[PDB]
RNA sequence: AGGGUGAAAAGAACCCCCAUCGGGGAGUGAAAUAGAACAUGAAACCGUAAGCUCUCAAGCAGUGGGAGGGGGACCAGACC
RNA sequence: GACAACUCUCUCUAAGGAACUCGGCAAAAUAGCCCCGUAACUUCGGGAGAAGGGGUGCCCCCUCACAAAGGGGGUCGAAGU
RNA sequence: UCGGAGAGAGGCUCGGUGAAAUAGACAUGUCUGUGAAGAUGCGGACUACCUGCACCUGGACAGAAAGACCCUAUGAAGCU
RNA sequence: UUCACAUCGACGGGAAGGUUUGGCACCUCGAUGUCGGCUCUUCGCCACCUGGGGCUGUAGUAUGUUCCAAGGGUUGGGCUG
RNA sequence: CAUUGAGAGGACCUUUCCCUAGUACGAGAGGACCGGGAAGGACGCACCUCUGGUGUACCAGUUAUCGUGCCCACGGUAAACGCUGGGUAGCCAAGUGCGGAGCGGAUAACUGCUGAAAGCAUCUAAGUAGUAAGCCCACCCCAAGAUGAGUGCUCUCCUA
RNA sequence: GAAGGUCACGGCGAGACGAGCCGUUUAUCAUUACGAUAGGUGUCAAGUGGAAGUGCAGUGAUGUAUGCAGCUGAGGCAUCCUAACAGACCCACAGACUUGAAC
C-alpha cells in the first residue's frame, strides 16, 4: 500500500534472520531402530518378516 | 479447529470428495498397497473400513448402498468373499497407515497405507 | 416481533381492518414489541361507517404476533399472523367485542380485553 | 452422583418413567391435553386440538405444533412431562404420510385436502 | 496421580492423599488445618444452603475472532457494498495526530480466560458422591475447572 | 550492449566424486592466487573467522572526559 | 495441509420489511404453452405478451394408436413450465 | 433494523521458482511547550526488556504526479 | 401590584474564552483531495437528563435561577446532497 | 507448581408500578420527602440443556439426460448442492442466565455547633461534626519482564 | 550425565503460524498409581424414513402385508483389533564475596 522512507538495509533486515535458524533435521531421535547399521533418521519401517519390500524372499 | 471436527473437506467441493475417495479405496483391495499424504491415508481409513464391515454382513442390503460408493464391479464381490471374511474374527483394524520419507522435490505428507 | 411501520389486521369493530405500526412504546428507544405492549400505529384501510375513519393516530395493544412467545412455565405461544386492538389513552379499547382470539399475556396488563374475548390461549 | 456416567442421563431416566399413550400417534388426532390456567384459577384445565408435525428430541421431548383450526389458528407445541399434564386420548385412527414436516393443511385451509 | 505428572506427588507427601489436577488456595474464613485429618469435603458445613453460588469457568476461544464479533454492531453491505458488512467498519481516522487510540475495539484473539457468573441460586444439592446444581449459565463448556467460590456480594 | 590469458597456447591425457554438467589433484608454463566468467582487477554490495562493546536501555548518536577487557611495550617509568 | 480476522464468488436464513440509501443501486421476484378475460386514450395501426385466473404429472379406456391433441376414470409426492 | 452459519477461490504454514512503488543517513517512544510558529530526532518530564509473526491501519504535511485551481512571465497554441 | 437585583433589566463599562464573521495570507500551488453521510471514537467545559445544595412573588405535585459535579448515558423516521 | 502483591483496564446510565401516606399539605383539584419491594428498556459478557436459524460432508422426494448389458435397483452431471424439504453435533441469534449494587475512607456546593479579633455578633482565624453517581476503596481481568526481578511448598546432583 | 524440559507420534468443545491441555501398546516405580487422547467396531439415542427383494390385488399406474424396515456425519456408553515402538538429544556434578544473627 504505502510506500518505505529511509531504508535502513544494514542491521535491521540481519536480526530478521535469526528466526530461520538452522532446523537441523526437524524431528525426533529416531536414532538406531537396531540391526540396521545406520537407517535414516526420522522413523522408518520397523524390523520383521518382509514387509514393503517389492519383492519376497 | 471446528468443535467436533471429523474427515477432512480437503481443498476441493464436497462433490469432489466422494468421487476421488472412490479410487484409493478399489485400488486398495485390488492392489494392496497405495501411496498418498497423510491427510488422504486418515480419510481414506475409515471409507475402506465401513465399507469392509458391510461386506462383513452380507446379504443385498450392503451390496445396493455399497456400489454407490465404488463402481468396479470386480472389487465388489471381492470384499463379499476375500478378505473380508480373514477378519471375521477380528472387530476392527482392517486398514494400517505408516509414515516415510518425505516426497521428491515436496515437503509432506507421506504414507503407505495397507490391509494388516 | 412487531417492529415499526408493520401490519396488525384488528380484532373489533372499532372501525379498522389493518393498522401500520409507527413506534413502539416503552423506554428510551424500542426495537422490538412483543405480545402486551402497546403500539401507536395509524389505519390503512377501514371500514366506511365506523367511528375511526382511515389515517388516523390511535394507540393499540397487541393481542396476536407470528413470533413464538415464551413464559417461565417454559410454553411456547405463537400465531399465524400478528393482531392488535384499538386502546384508548385511559386503557379500555374503543370497540365493543373482539375476535381472532386473545393472548393470556394480555390478562397481566388488560383484564377486560381478555374477559370479553371469545377464547384464551 | 453415583459413578456410572448415568447421572447427567439419571434426571431424564426418572422423569421418562411417564410411559406415552401413543406410540407415535402420526396422524390428525386431535387430543386436547392440559392448559396452566392460573388467575382466579378453579382448579379447572383446558384443552385444543392438535395434528400432524410430531416432532421430539433425546431429552425434554416436545410434543408437536399444535397448528390447531380452532379460531384463527392456533399453534405453538408443548411439554407433557411439565408440572402440568394429564392422560393423552387418541382421536381418530392414523393416517399415512410423513411425521416431521407439513405446509399443508395451513394454506390449503378448506373442507377437503 | 502417576502418569503424566511426578513431581507434585512426591512433593505433596505432606501429611495429605490423593491429589486432584490444580491445587486452589482460598483465604480466611475460620475452617479447618491440617492437624485433625486434612481434608476437606464438598458440604462446606457453613456457606449455608439457599444462598447462591457464584461460578468462574473458563472462557471458550474464537480463535482469531474479529471486532464485529467482540461488539457485534456494525452495518454493511456485501451483494454491492464495498464493505463486504463483515469489516469492522473502517476505524481510525485520516489527518489527524492523536496516537490511534490503543484499546479501540478491534479483532485481537479468543481463547481461555477466566469468567465468573456470580449470584443464581441453586435447586438441588448433595454431598458425598458429589454433585451440584446450577440455574443454567455455568460459564465454559464442560470440561474446565471452575472455581465455584461461595459468594461474594460483599 | 560487447576490447586484450600467454611469447608460442604446450588452451589442461590420465586419476577421483557426480546424471560420462561441476570441482579437486596429477602435469605443462617464469606465472593458471594468468587457463577459455581468463590480464592489472579498487569501490558500492554480499559473507566467514577473531578481539572488544552489547536486554532495564532510547532520540541524524559524533565529540571531550573516561573504567574495564583481548593483545603488543620497556630488564616500573603508567604509552600504541 | 491448515482452514481464524478479512477479501472475492455463492447457498440457506425466525419476526418485520427498504425502516437503509442521494436514488428500493445491488438482490429477490416475475419469466412455459393453450384457454378465458383485459381500463384511460387513440392520427383508433395500438396498449392487450395490460392487469387479473384455470388446467396441463403419469397410467388406463374411448382407436388392443387416426404422427398429435382432446374428452372420462384411477393413482403418486409438499411441490407437477 | 443485531446478523449468523456453511460450502468454494485467496489469506496462514511448509516445499520449488521468484517482483515493485520508494529510499541522504539511522540505536524512526509518548506528551506539554517551543520552533519561518500542528517535528520522534530542540528543551523539560513521563513511560519503556531485546527481537519476530498475523491483523487493524490514524503519524512520518507517507507514495505516484516540478497540480489540470489562482497569480506571475509585454510565453505559446486554437477560436470569436 | 407595592419592593431595584425570585426572574428580568434601559443609558454605558470592564474581561475571559474562542468553535462565528474578517484581517494577516507568517509555513505548503516539485500539491496537504472540498462538504455531508456512514464506521469507530478521544478530551474539555458555562451538563440538557440522573445525584447532592442555596434563594425563590418555591404550599404540595411540577418549574425559574445559581453553585459543585459529566461517573455514565444522550433516538427512530418523512423531505433535501 | 501454588499465591501474596506494586499498578492498569473494565464495570460504573436509567424509567414505570406497588407498599409506604393517595397521609402531611390544600378551599378544592392535585398529590410527597425518607425508606423498601417488584417488574422492564438500552448495553456488556457468557451460556446456548429450552424456543428458532445455518447444516451444498445425515437421510428422503424428484425433473432432463448419460451410464452400470437389460427390467428393477443405483450412480454421475445440470446458472452458484439441478430444484426442493427436514434434520443430529457444533457454531449463533429474535434464545437462556447474570452483573450494572450496597456498605466504607476522604471531599466539592451547601447546611452545621461553640466561640474569637470587631466586651454583641459571626462556620474557625485555633478545635470538631455531616456532605453526590466525581476522587480512593469495594466487584471483575491482567499483574514482581513493578531486572527496588518478592513469598511459600517440593524434587535432582557430594566421579578424578 | 538426574529432576525437568524439548522433539516426535496419536489427538484436542485450544490455535493463522507458535503457545497451551490430555495421552504415547505394564494404556511410565510401589501401593489399584483410576492411566482408550483419536480412527474403526458393537450397542443405544437422534434425524430421515416405512427402502431392496419377494408375495398378493389391478389391464396398467399404483397400493398392501412383512417394514414404524433399512440406512445412518461429527451425539452417549462400551471396545484400544490398527497407529501411539524399545531408545536419544538438550539440561549437569550441593553451587561467589563481605557482614550480622546462630553453631
Amino acid at each position: 500500500m504505502a510506500v518505505p522512507k529511509k531504508r535502513t538495509s544494514i542491521y535491521k533486515k540481519r536480526i530478521r534472520k535469526n528466526i530461520w535458524k538452522k532446523k537441523g533435521y526437524w524431528a525426533a531421535l529416531k536414532a538406531f531402530s537396531l540391526a540396521k547399521s545406520l537407517s535414516t533418521g526420522n522413523s522408518k519401517s520397523f524390523f520383521v518378516r518382509k514387509i514393503s519390500n517389492q519383492t519376497l524372499e | 479447529m471446528r468443535h467436533g471436527r471429523k474427515v477432512p473437506k480437503l481443498n476441493r467441493p464436497p462433490d469432489q470428495r466422494r468421487a476421488l475417495l472412490r479410487g484409493l479405496t478399489t485400488q486398495l483391495l485390488k492392489h494392496g498397497r497405495i501411496k498418498t499424504t497423510k491427510a488422504r491415508a486418515r480419510a481414506v481409513r475409515k471409507y475402506v473400513d465401513k465399507m469392509i464391515t458391510m461386506a462383513k454382513d452380507g446379504s443385498l442390503h450392503k451390496r445396493r448402498q455399497a456400489l454407490g460408493f465404488i463402481y468396479e464391479k470386480q472389487i465388489v464381490h471381492a470384499l463379499f468373499a476375500e478378505v473380508p471374511d480373514r477378519y471375521g474374527e477380528r472387530n476392527g483394524g482392517y486398514t494400517r497407515i505408516i509414515r516415510t520419507l518425505p516426497r521428491r522435490g515436496d515437503n509432506a505428507p507421506m504414507a503407505y497405507i495397507e490391509l494388516v | 416481533m412487531i417492529q415499526p411501520q408493520t401490519h396488525l389486521n384488528v380484532a373489533d369493530n372499532s372501525g379498522a381492518r389493518e393498522l401500520m405500526c409507527i413506534r413502539i412504546i416503552g423506554a428510551s428507544n424500542r426495537r422490538y414489541a412483543r405480545i402486551g405492549d402497546v403500539i401507536v400505529a395509524v389505519i390503512k384501510e377501514a371500514i366506511p361507517n365506523t367511528p375511526l375513519e382511515r389515517s388516523e393516530v390511535i394507540r393499540a395493544v397487541v393481542v396476536r404476533t407470528c413470533k413464538e412467545l415464551k413464559r417461565d412455565n417454559g410454553m411456547i405461544i405463537r400465531y399465524d399472523d400478528n393482531a392488535a386492538v384499538i386502546i384508548d389513552q385511559e386503557g379500555n379499547p374503543k370497540g365493543t367485542r373482539i375476535f381472532g382470539a386473545i393472548a393470556r399475556e394480555l390478562r397481566q396488563k388488560f383484564a377486560k380485553i381478555v374477559s370479553l374475548a371469545p377464547e384464551v390461549l | 452422583d453415583i459413578m456410572g456416567i448415568l447421572n447427567k442421563k439419571a434426571v431424564h431416566a426418572a422423569e421418562e418413567l411417564r410411559p406415552v399413550p401413543g406410540i407415535r400417534t402420526g396422524d390428525i388426532v386431535q387430543i386436547r391435553l392440559e392448559v396452566p390456567e392460573n388467575k382466579r384459577r378453579l382448579s379447572v384445565y383446558k384443552g385444543i386440538v392438535i395434528s400432524r408435525q410430531n416432532a421430539g428430541i433425546h431429552t425434554t421431548i416436545r410434543i408437536r405444533r399444535i397448528i390447531a383450526g380452532v379460531g384463527v389458528e392456533i399453534v405453538f407445541p408443548l411439554y407433557s412431562p411439565n408440572i402440568k399434564e394429564i392422560k393423552v386420548v387418541s382421536h381418530r385412527k392414523v393416517r399415512k404420510a410423513r411425521l416431521y414436516y407439513l405446509r399443508d393443511k395451513l394454506p390449503r385451509l378448506s373442507t377437503f385436502k | 496421580r502417576d502418569r503424566k505428572l511426578t513431581k507434585p506427588e512426591m512433593g505433596h507427601l505432606e501429611k495429605s492423599g490423593i491429589i486432584p489436577l490444580r491445587h486452589l488456595q482460598e483465604f480466611r474464613l475460620q475452617s479447618i488445618d491440617g492437624f485433625e485429618v486434612t481434608q476437606k469435603l464438598d458440604f462446606g458445613e457453613l456457606f449455608k444452603e439457599g444462598d447462591l453460588v457464584d461460578v468462574s469457568g473458563t472462557t471458550i476461544g474464537k480463535g482469531f475472532q474479529g471486532g464485529i464479533k467482540r461488539h457485534n454492531f456494525k452495518r454493511g453491505q456485501m451483494t454491492h457494498g464495498s464493505k463486504s458488512h463483515r469489516q469492522l467498519g473502517s476505524i481510525g481516522a485520516g489527518t489527524t495526530p492523536g496516537r490511534v487510540y490503543k484499546g479501540k475495539k478491534m479483532p485481537g484473539r479468543m481463547g481461555g480466560t477466566k469468567r465468573k457468573i456470580r449470584k443464581l441460586k441453586i435447586v438441588k444439592i448433595d454431598d458425598q458422591l458429589n454433585i451440584i446444581m446450577i440455574k443454567g449459565a455455568l460459564p465454559g463448556k464442560p470440561g474446565n475447572l471452575l472455581r465455584i467460590a461461595p459468594a461474594k456480594i460483599v
